[PDB]
RNA sequence: ACCAAAGCUAGCUCAACAUAAAUAAAAUAAAACAUUCACCUAACAUUAAAGUAUAGGAGAUAGAAAUUUUUAUCCUGACGCUAUAGAGAUAGUACCGUAAGGGAAAGAUGAAAGAAUAAAAUAAAAGUAAAAAAAAGCAAAGAUUACCCCUUCUACCUUUUGCAUAAUGGUUUAACCAGAAAAAAUCUAACAAAGAGAACUUUAGCUAGAUACCCCGAAACCA
RNA sequence: GCCUAACGAGCCUGGUGAUAGCUGGUUGUCCGAGAAAGAAUUUUAGUUCAACCUUAAAAAUACCCCAAAAAUUCCA
RNA sequence: UCGGAGUACAAAAAACCCUCCGAGUGAUUUUAAUCUAGACAAACCAGUCAAAAUAACCCAUCACUUAUUGAUCCAAAAU
């Protein structure tokens, strides 16, 4: 449809002349959770324990 | 019925977007765009099938430069370099040939060493 | 009713091929029971089945005399 | 519908395998200094080029 | 000789029933079902209800006059002729669908009766044939034949042939009243068309019996 | 095989945008728009044949033609006034006689005959006669009577020899 | 952001149903032309006979008849199209010609002016913004700097033995604009000595579907 | 010469989308193969089948070809 | 339009408003009756050779050797 791509041509063309703050929370697009990161986090890195003090590492 | 629609008005959009940073009409008009696109690609496939000609004649240049400091020519360090079994490719050759002046000057003595106990043994 | 279908195909104007339909039980079997019968005979077994929803035998030759009689004294 | 051409069908004869006929032509004057024998195979009948054949094919 | 056997339930369709038997032999079974014809049929069914009513104009029929707009040469313009023509923007076009047409043609008896033959086929073995002795509705209510295909777990989509439509209205004036999921028709109006509209066939005893009188009728004409 | 290999899985129920044609069954019909033959269709550079006005057919180009040098004869006279027969070979008629057709003498005619899809129509043929020419003869069955038109001496031989009646009109 | 595009609605085509007189030509086709020419002026229903019987510079083409077969109303619209499409039509007006006649262009705010709600502001054209160190360029690419000089390359199209050619066409942009015919055949399916919905074909045929033959232009002739 | 600003025969409308073998034109991608002359024609700027070519199938064999022989014509 | 000799060197074919000569027939004697294979040449259409069988008997020379003609439809001495 026409519609939709031209609407899509709006949009991409819009955020040309307008540029939003980056957001933490919005920034990811899936769900995020402290387990997810950590378990990631543990998966790549070769050991990861404290998963609180992890937590706790990345609050301010 | 049919429409011309979008088409048209994209595949012209998409065309001036490849016409970008163009002179002139060429970078507003469609036609001129296209005309100019299409010269574009063909210098592009062809300056990339010269542009190893030039990198060598450049590289040719260097060596020979590196070897008259020598006080011998290209050619005969050429010869020498294929007598000596030496595969080495001339872009590295002429890194060398910067970076490394010790590496090039003793590829040169085994040069003139080889060229030396050649003409002497055919002596 | 007539015993069995017999289709002889043309694929050009002076070119002939044989071609036979399925008609009782699977094709597969009866197919390998043509190869080995046709083997001895024409010397070699040049034989193809085409299956869409139905199935269709074909062979390099003229051995339709002896399809007629098989498949009579078979019964299927 | 197809208009059949009357200049074919009274002088070709179509078979039924689609084979074409007709006379020999040169049998109707100046046979004073014919040989009989000219005559004799002139009053037969001939088939006609298969290239030929089908154009007349395509007119009956 | 490959008999096979289909089990009719026969429904009292007040609830809660799924209890009935019945054998039935439907002989009208093909092994394989041909896509070819099944497809064939539709486009035809879909073709011979084309009303082919496109219209234009051609640059003969258009209102405009046959006049040259000006001299051939010494204007300085170019060569032009009536500005009704295909190349001006007051004519019309020379292909286009201003000359009718039909877009129907004549199908074979048994290319269509082995079409509807296939797809009852289909229907058949795909579980959304169902056979009855007969059909009740005594209540008559829309709210009533929803929960009745909600709670037996009918198809989305059922057709209903049933009647020879010459009686039972407590049924037809339920069934015929604003219900988009159920379809109703004669059991001699019966066609393929209404069967691939939907995705679930119900049939009755009757129905089925002039079902397989007609396709064993016209499967032995075919045959012979 | 293929019935109990489609009732063993559970497909889409095949609804109308599942049908697709077999391979080769319907051309992709050639569009003259592209690259691939430029700006000509097809047609070639110039030339008359570029053109619709482009002469007809039957035409060698000026030279005679073919047709014009061929000599007069009365083949095309007779398909008018010729009287029509239709002969019969006596295989197809031992082949009714296996078919399980009628047997008895009285109702065997050629309506019976007609009924059986054992006849030529012949609307396009005026006076149409009927006869046997001989055929598949050997051995062919015994007591049956045959009425036509006139039958060949053969035709009558080999009927009369195994018993059988021929009926002369 | 400027001239600007983008947002709707009149409007109609076609099918069905209801309801004071008197042989016209020619251009053209037969690649000339002369006898000839489906066609058109008024009456002329279906199937089949049949593109047959015949006619024709026996060339192009024209072409029946005898005879055959047929059928009751009631059931309405769109795999037709929108300001360049569909009628020309918000109209035969404005305007042109002495006259006959020829024939156009032309509306959008919002539910409500209650007159600042909208949402993009990108088509060809000039403004915010010009060339820039003694340098060459069918208008770019490889390098190189967030720009350029240097090096590597004879416009497109048409027509032609051959065009960057000082041969042809084009101010640019938008939009409009030019391959629609199945006989025999190849191919996909139905059945098979039969196919095909009372019509034809047939020593594997028959039936159905799917595959190839585009536009503009005269000088003139006739009424 | 003139007959409503151009008369070897006015203009308007209709036949008419007259006729044009000519000239100017004919739009998306990719892959395989791939043509410059035999005789005729009120014909040479056009056609009709050969000299080629392409698609889809079958049955064959074909060429480079030495001495038996008449630059080649034939064949291991 | 056609035939022969060169251009066109030891099977074909091959052009020019290149080059030599010839024909739309002339005459003398015997007379070519029916058709079966199989080939040459050949775009179409026109041109050459001919074993052998049957009925009845028992083509040939000059004009160097070959040329020396005409495909359809339509008319006539009569079939």
């Amino acid at each position: 449809x026409x519609x939709x791509x031209x609407x899509x041509x709006x949009x991409x063309x819009x955020x040309x002349x307008x540029x939003x703050x980056x957001x933490x929370x919005x920034x990811x697009x899936x769900x995020x959770d402290y387990h997810a990161e950590i378990q990631a986090f543990g998966h790549r890195l070769q050991e990861t324990f404290s998963l609180d003090l992890l937590k706790t590492a990345f609050v301010n | 019925l049919r429409s011309r629609v979008t088409d048209r008005y994209w595949r012209v959009q998409e065309v001036l977007k490849h016409a970008r940073h163009f002179r002139g009409r060429k970078n507003r008009c469609y036609r001129l765009a296209v005309r100019a696109v299409t010269r574009a690609f063909v210098k592009c496939t062809r300056a990339r099938r010269l542009k190893k000609r030039s990198l060598r004649t450049l590289w040719i240049n260097r060596i020979t430069a590196a070897s008259q400091e020598h006080g011998l020519k290209y050619p005969a360090f050429i010869i020498n370099l294929i007598k000596c079994q030496v595969e080495l490719n001339r872009k590295v050759l002429a890194d060398l040939a910067i970076y490394e002046p010790k590496t090039f000057k003793s590829l040169a003595a085994l040069a003139k060493r080889r060229r030396x106990x050649x003409x002497x043994x055919x002596x | 009713m007539h015993n069995i279908p017999v289709y002889r195909d043309i694929t050009h104007g002076n070119r002939q091929m044989t071609v036979i339909r399925k008609v009782e039980g699977d094709i597969w079997a009866l197919q390998k029971d043509v190869e080995d019968f046709l083997s001895p005979l024409l010397g070699k077994t040049p034989v193809t089945q085409v299956n869409e929803v139905t199935g269709t035998l074909r062979v390099k030759g003229y051995f339709d005399q002896q399809l007629k009689a098989w498949l009579l004294e078979k019964g299927f | 519908k197809r208009k059949t051409v009357k200049a074919v069908i009274y002088r070709f004869l179509r078979l039924h395998s689609g084979l074409w006929l007709r006379r020999k032509a040169g049998y109707k004057k100046k046979l004073w200094k014919k040989t009989a024998a000219r005559k004799r195979r002139l009053r037969e009948f001939v088939f006609c080029n298969k290239t030929q054949s089908k154009l007349l094919d395509k007119m009956t | 000789x490959x008999x096979x056997x289909x089990x009719x339930x026969x429904x009292x369709x007040x609830x809660x029933x799924x209890x009935g038997l019945t054998e039935l032999h439907p002989d009208v079974f093909s092994t394989a079902p041909r896509l070819d014809i099944l497809h064939q049929v539709a486009i035809w069914q879909k073709n011979f209800k084309r009303i082919s009513y496109a219209k234009t104009k051609t640059r003969a029929e258009v209102r405009g006059g046959g006049r040259k707009p000006w001299v051939q040469k010494g204007s300085g313009r170019a060569r032009h002729g009536s500005i009704r023509s295909p190349i001006w923007r007051g004519g019309g076009v020379a292909h286009g669908p201003r000359g009718p047409t039909s877009y129907y043609y004549m199908l074979p008896m048994k290319v269509r009766v082995q079409g509807l033959k296939v797809a009852l086929t289909v229907k058949l073995a795909q579980d959304d044939l169902h056979i009855v002795d007969s059909l009740e509705l005594p209540t008559a209510d829309p709210q009533y034949l929803i929960e009745l295909a909600r709670y037996r777990r009918w198809g989305d989509s059922v057709l209903l042939v049933d009647l020879e439509h010459e009686d039972m209205p407590q049924n037809v004036v339920a069934a015929t009243s604003g219900l988009k999921t159920f379809n109703l028709v004669p059991a001699v109006g019966l066609n393929v068309h209404s069967m691939l509209k939907h995705q679930t066939l119900v049939l009755t005893l009757p129905t089925v019996a002039f079902l397989e009188e007609k396709l064993x009728x016209x499967x032995x004409x075919x045959x012979x | 095989x293929x019935x109990x290999x489609x009732x063993x899985x559970x497909x889409x129920x095949v609804s109308l945008a599942n049908l697709k044609p077999n391979p080769g069954s319907r051309k992709p019909e050639r569009r003259p728009r592209g690259r691939r033959r430029g700006r000509k269709c097809g047609r070639g550079h110039k030339g008359e044949r570029q053109r619709g006005t482009r002469p007809r057919l039957g035409f060698e180009g000026g030279q005679t033609p073919f047709y014009l040098r061929i000599p007069k004869y009365g083949f095309n006279e007779g398909h008018s006034f010729r009287h029509q027969y239709q002969p019969l070979s006596l295989n197809r008629l031992q082949y009714l006689i296996d078919l399980g057709r009628v047997d008895p003498t009285q109702p065997i005619d050629l309506t019976q005959l007609v009924n059986g899809r054992g006849v030529t129509i012949q609307p396009s043929k005026r006076d149409y006669g009927v006869q046997l020419v001989e055929e598949g003869a050997d051995t062919f069955k015994a007591k049956v009577n045959i009425e036509v038109q006139m039958a060949s001496e053969l035709a009558i031989a080999a009927i009369e020899k195994n018993g059988g009646v021929v009926t002369t009109a």
